[PDB]
């Protein structure tokens, strides 16, 4: 009953719920973990992976507070 | 961590399998696959079966994995080699992109090529030239596989 | 008539359209839901790439067809 | 469906304290209905303030809509 | 909008009854509405309440609310007329405050004066020289009101 | 230990705290569950702010006792 919750709190990176999830500029959320790793192995542009908004210099980006509590409490739905 | 990215395209990709393609680990390393794509319905690549090989570096899914043709292909951006010259393949990389999405997007490039910037110089000219040439030249090498 | 567009990350919305409508107004609604401009989208249907300007019905598009959403690539 | 009561007040904009209308989320991490953003700074121009921690942006920030954060609302109030 | 902005505030400020402070429209214009709040325990203020109208612009809450003491007090920021020279109450206002949080503001700063940049500029230099005095002089205007 | 914080738009959230915890402590907890710093914060207990660098202990905050968050002022 669920399920359309479970895959939009899904991170496009690694395919599980969002980890303490940080948006985008252009509207789009990854686990702070998955948007770091991806834009520390690059330079130049800095593109979002899902949509390619370009970003001259790194997005400085703190994670999504409101995505936090309703992942956390879409887990505890999930459990019970 | 890529291992665990690579597991779950794998239960997904077995628990609904896709009309474009079908795709699997070798042996016991699921970092190296065998992939096998099916033409466009309306091209010179008809009912042609094409295998691939997918090899997932250690960083997946932030670098991504090499892929190439094993049946040979006539393609202006497909060498002899199956080598692949294409942008989501490099630069243009997404984490975001899965295998199946990837090989979808490999399906669409055969009826889409870019002859201004080859990897087949010879190829992309007659396709420039003379593509009715081109079309039997490609429906000819599906036949074959070779 | 309701056609479904499988997004970038394997999930699946639904969008209704007319046989008339372009692929260019298609991708508006898709860039409304998702948020992925229309020039960073890549429709694909039976194996091929979907062009602007053309309607679903010159690609033969009907009732609850589905739609392929990939990133926009080049050929090298 | 909803299995989640207290999803309300998390999904409840601190401007207009109703539901989010189209939110985006500000590079301090922090939503809002893209109205009532807009509203906020075409009145407070000159460097822009977050509403929720006063995180300051010299030049006005060009957000989009966060889709996630819409597909939730949506799915809470069609429950 | 501000009325049902204003409506909502208080539709929660009558589930919320916050300590210290108490509000609510008198009459039936939503936007003029009648505040008490409480002097804070242990401080010149303490036993003591204090009256004050809260006026809501048409832009709130994208503008501040005039709030004004009509309740005599002794602080350095308060003046005879009841005018509080408060930052949250001009430029640094914020659309996320809500009455219930800015009437709980100010009673924080009665028990935290500026004296350096004063409205009344004597008060607050008895504040600076003698804050015994002060505390003297402030409790008894809380019990003469 | 259990204290209880008013946030800015009124929703309650919960910290396990310590009498030995300072203000500045709590303020950089309150800053990991609402992304405010804590030099944006200003606490508010018995109708009083409560100073960083003090304990709880020296304000007398017990177990289930309700903290009030507003946004740093500055009288004039
Ligand atoms: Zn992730
Ligand atoms: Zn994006
Ligand atoms: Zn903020
Ligand atoms: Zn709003």
């Amino acid at each position: 009953e669920l399920c359309p919750l479970a895959e939009e709190l899904s991170c496009s990176i690694c395919l599980e719920p969002f980890k303490e999830p940080v948006t985008t500029p252009c509207g789009h959320n990854f686990c702070g973990s998955c948007l770091n790793e991806t834009w520390a192995v690059q330079g130049s542009p800095y593109l979002c992976p899902q949509c390619r908004a370009v970003y001259q210099a790194r997005p400085q980006l703190h994670k999504n507070t409101v995505l936090c509590n309703v992942v956390e409490q879409f887990l505890q739905a999930d459990l019970a | 961590m890529a291992l665990k990215r690579i597991q779950k395209e794998l239960s997904d990709l077995q628990r609904d399998p896709p009309a474009h393609c079908r795709a699997g680990p070798v042996g016991d390393d699921l970092f190296h696959w065998q992939a096998t794509i099916m033409g466009p319905p309306d091209s010179a690549y008809q009912g042609g079966v094409f295998f691939l090989t997918v090899h997932f570096p250690t960083d997946y899914p932030f670098k991504p994995p090499k892929i190439a043709f094993t049946t040979k292909i006539y393609h202006p951006n497909i060498n002899s080699n199956g080598s692949i010259k294409l942008d989501i393949l490099r630069s243009q990389w997404s984490p975001a992109l899965t295998v199946s999405k990837v090989l979808l997007s490999i399906c669409s490039l055969l009826c889409d090529p870019n002859p201004d910037d080859p990897l087949v110089p010879d190829i992309a000219q007659i396709y420039k030239s003379d593509k009715e040439k081109y079309n039997r030249h490609a429906r000819e090498w599906t036949q074959k596989y070779a | 008539m309701q056609i479904f567009v499988k997004t970038l990350t394997g999930k699946t919305i639904t969008l209704e359209v007319e046989p008339s409508d372009t692929i260019e107004n298609v991708k508006a609604k898709i860039q409304d839901k998702e948020g992925i401009p229309p020039d960073q989208q890549r429709l694909i249907f039976a194996g091929k790439q979907l062009e602007d300007g053309r309607t679903l019905s010159d690609y033969n598009i009907q009732k609850e067809s589905t739609l392929h959403l990939v990133l926009r690539l080049r050929g090298g």
